[PDB]
């Protein structure tokens, strides 16, 4: 039997209830997966930094977690320098970090790809501070090499009318969700991009747009067997007893959670089946001596090949998603619709 | 009161002079006549290549030995561990590194912002369309201040992250901005790779009449641009530190007759992150003067002095240290030395510079308040 460790934010409860969900679905007696959970503002560097040095204290044999950008390298530091891996659905980072193994497929490269589909080249892009640039840069940087003329407005900590005068009619917004029906309301004939992997994720349909055209991204397929099976017990759970279930949907980091479940336990069956043994912790001592075979955990993890909520689950050697499908999304007077897809390989594909 | 106060030094890799710089702030300090008087005790780590796991063990090493406050350097890797452990724990950052917009409690950013000046200075020469040549090692707080400026008064600007460029690709970019007849240019970024991208300009031979670089960088003086004085490209950039004040001119005195085996860097003169270095030393006596004045005895007997301690205990007294260093008012090689309640620079000045065939010549100064007066 194997422990690990968890570090929710305090406010994910379905993501949770997606976690207990996992454990019992992906178990079996044959090793015991056993979760040792923290709770925390994950903006808190110092607090991150105490829960994942109680849990290499304890004997974490990997850590299921999150992040945001203020604490990304609390993280990749410490699970870098200790080997400890560390298994998420917050944001992938740019460059190449050891010991994390990214649940989170890149969204830039197919963001990019539908932005060439639609052949725009004026377009205002409104983004946000609070949860980093790093897209900005990518669409700046495209921009500059395809000369599109980017209008880009910081709407994260009215804008209304410098729309109007400047006068862009494509919109691509990068924003946090609660945001995205404010935006539309000062506006209220245009066009949207919602730059995220779950289109269809909370308000949508009738936000409303007033009849304009709106696109976006959904790792979640819910014309999947797995996910619709899925969602069939989900559906169904007591509310009371897990909460953020009882719905039609399921919330895209909360899919990557239960995916997450999968990928750790398939991991650690492939080292019982290769017969390779993990036995048997001091944050500040020194020198740093990282524990001997944290190395065989991390290649187990990312030599993991299954299918999951979020379609095909594969790893390169730097622990990001490859082989993956993005479905690209219309927003239909029916319903949300799948247009077509980005594939990893084969970019933007209609029909 | 005692006779010694406590701090951590805290260097990150390539800070030889600035660690020179505070060394002797400290020796002149703890060996000056001038007439509540205390020696300045450090407990220094270098750190080499900054990263969170070696910013945690030299700070819980430094507040473990008992510091009240903390003289340390970060870089983008380093930065948010750092002010959050201080900022849990009550002890406060004394800091040159680059400054943050958001959001700083118990952390005290001596480097003022170039965003004020660089933006007044795009609106003098009456910029419209040019590039933004940039690196994400001091935040975006430049490049956002810039694009929404842009949208805001409806420029035309090409930014582009030269991070993870290769020496060709600023060749072939530059051939690329050749074409589309680019001539004016914003460059932001770490001194290693400005000097890089200079030498480029040279090759390309963009470095002559027609060509127009403003360099965001808060030590014009000491980049080496003796291509581009002959070239003729008009070059414009930013002087904190004026040499030409008693004040420095005093340190610049001893500066010059320091042993340059005892204190390396010193056989060139103080960048402006030496020069900041200084000022930090010189703000965290002002602090422990001014504590002493007001009759607090501050200690840190017999807290636990273990950084991962749960529950966190932070210090009591931490919040007056605080309160201290963000009212402190003081001259220093940086000029007038003070903050506001957010910890940030404010009431600062500092020197503008243009290229020209005689060599780089003040054309005036910006204040933040005052904003450009030219000359
Ligand atoms: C990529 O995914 C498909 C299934 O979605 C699979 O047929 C193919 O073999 C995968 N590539 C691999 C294993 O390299
Ligand atoms: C700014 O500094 C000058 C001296 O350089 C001083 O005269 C003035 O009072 C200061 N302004 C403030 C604190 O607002």
């Amino acid at each position: 039997s194997i422990q690990i460790g968890g570090l929710f934010p305090r406010g994910a409860d379905q993501e949770y209830s997606a976690f207990r969900v996992g454990m019992v679905q992906f178990s079996t007696s044959e090793f015991r997966l056993t979760p040792h959970i923290d709770n925390l503002e994950v903006a808190n560097s110092f607090a991150v930094t105490n829960a994942f040095c109680s849990q290499f204290s304890r004997g974490v044999y990997a850590i299921f977690g999150f992040y945001d950008k203020k604490s990304v390298n609390t993280i990749t530091s410490f699970c870098g320098t200790l080997h400890v891996s560390f298994i998420t659905p917050s944001f992938p980072t740019d460059g190449t970090h050891p010991f994390v193994i990214q649940m989170r497929p890149d969204l830039k490269g197919a963001l990019l790809s539908l932005i060439e589909y639609y052949q725009w080249d004026k377009f205002a892009y409104l983004y946000d501070s609070d949860r980093g640039l790093s897209t900005l840069q990518a669409v700046l940087d495209s921009a500059a090499e395809k000369k599109w003329q980017v209008t880009a407005i910081n709407v994260g900590n009215s804008l209304f009318q410098d729309l109007e005068l400047k006068k862009e009619r494509r919109v691509i917004l990068d924003c946090e969700r609660d945001k995205v029906n404010d935006i539309v309301d000062q506006v209220i004939g245009y066009h949207y991009i919602i730059a995220n992997l779950g289109f269809t994720d909370g308000d949508l349909l009738k936000i409303q747009f007033g009849g304009a055209n709106v696109s976006g991204f959904q790792i979640v397929d819910y014309d999947d067997s797995l996910v619709s099976k899925f969602i069939e017990r989900w559906s169904t759970l007591e509310e009371k007893e897990y909460p953020g279930a009882h719905t039609a949907t399921i919330k895209y980091t909360s899919a990557l959670t239960y995916d997450a479940v999968q990928v750790m336990t398939e991991a650690f069956r492939n080292l019982r089946k290769q017969r390779i043994e993990i036995s048997r912790g001091d944050c500040l001592a020194n020198p740093a001596v990282p524990w001997g075979q944290g190395v065989e955990i991390e290649r187990a993890l990312k030599q993991v090949q299954v299918e999951g909520l979020s379609g095909n689950i594969k790893f390169d050697q730097n622990g990001k998603r490859i082989n993956y499908t993005i479905n690209i999304m219309e927003l239909k007077t029916n319903g949300p619709r799948k247009i077509g897809y980005w594939s990893e390989v084969d970019k933007m594909v209609v029909t | 009161f005692p006779s010694s106060v406590q701090i951590g030094g805290l260097f990150i890799r390539n800070t030889d002079q600035e660690y020179t710089a505070f060394r002797l702030a400290i020796f002149l300090h703890n060996t000056s006549p001038n007439a509540a008087p205390f020696n300045l005790v450090p407990h220094v780590d270098n750190i080499e290549t900054a990263n969170s796991f070696a910013v945690t063990n030299a700070f819980c090493s430094q507040y473990s030995r008992g510091v009240f406050a903390i003289f340390g350097l970060y870089d983008k890797r380093s930065v948010h561990t750092l002010t959050s452990f201080c900022s849990a724990l009550h002890i406060s950052l004394i800091t040159p590194s680059f400054p943050t917009e958001g959001e700083s409690q118990f952390v005290l950013q001596l480097r003022p912002s170039l965003r004020g000046a660089l933006l007044s200075l795009l609106d003098h020469y009456e910029w419209n369309c040019f590039v933004f040549l940039y690196d994400t090692d001091r935040g975006y707080s430049i490049l956002q201040a810039i694009m929404e400026k842009a949208g805001q008064n409806g420029w035309h600007v090409s930014a582009i992250c030269v991070e993870n460029f290769n020496d060709v690709s600023y060749r072939q970019l530059l051939e690329e901005l050749d074409r589309r007849q680019e001539k004016k240019f914003v460059i932001d970024c770490e001194i290693e790779r400005l000097q890089n991208i200079l030498e480029q300009i040279v090759s390309v031979g963009k470095h002559v009449k027609g060509y127009h670089y403003i360099i965001a960088n808060l030590g014009f003086k000491d980049i080496s641009l003796e291509r581009f004085i002959h070239g003729g490209a008009n070059v414009t950039g930013f002087q904190l530190v004026d040499f030409n004040t008693p004040m420095v001119t005093k340190l610049m005195d001893r500066w010059k007759k320091l042993d340059q085996r005892e204190y390396p860097g010193s056989e060139t003169p103080p960048k402006y992150t030496s020069a900041l270095t200084y000022d930090g030393v010189l703000v965290m006596a002002e602090t422990f003067r001014s504590l002493r004045r007001q009759k607090i005895d501050i200690s840190r007997r017999g807290n636990a002095g273990d950084c991962l301690a749960n529950p966190a205990a932070p210090w009591g007294q931490g919040i007056d240290m605080e309160r201290t260093l963000k009212q402190v008012r003081i001259q220093g090689l940086t000029g007038n030395v003070q903050f506001d309640h957010y910890g940030r620079r404010v009431n600062y000045t500092m020197d503008v510079f243009e290229l020209k065939s005689t060599g780089p010549r003040k054309v005036g100064y910006w204040n933040d308040m005052d904003k450009l007066v030219l000359i």
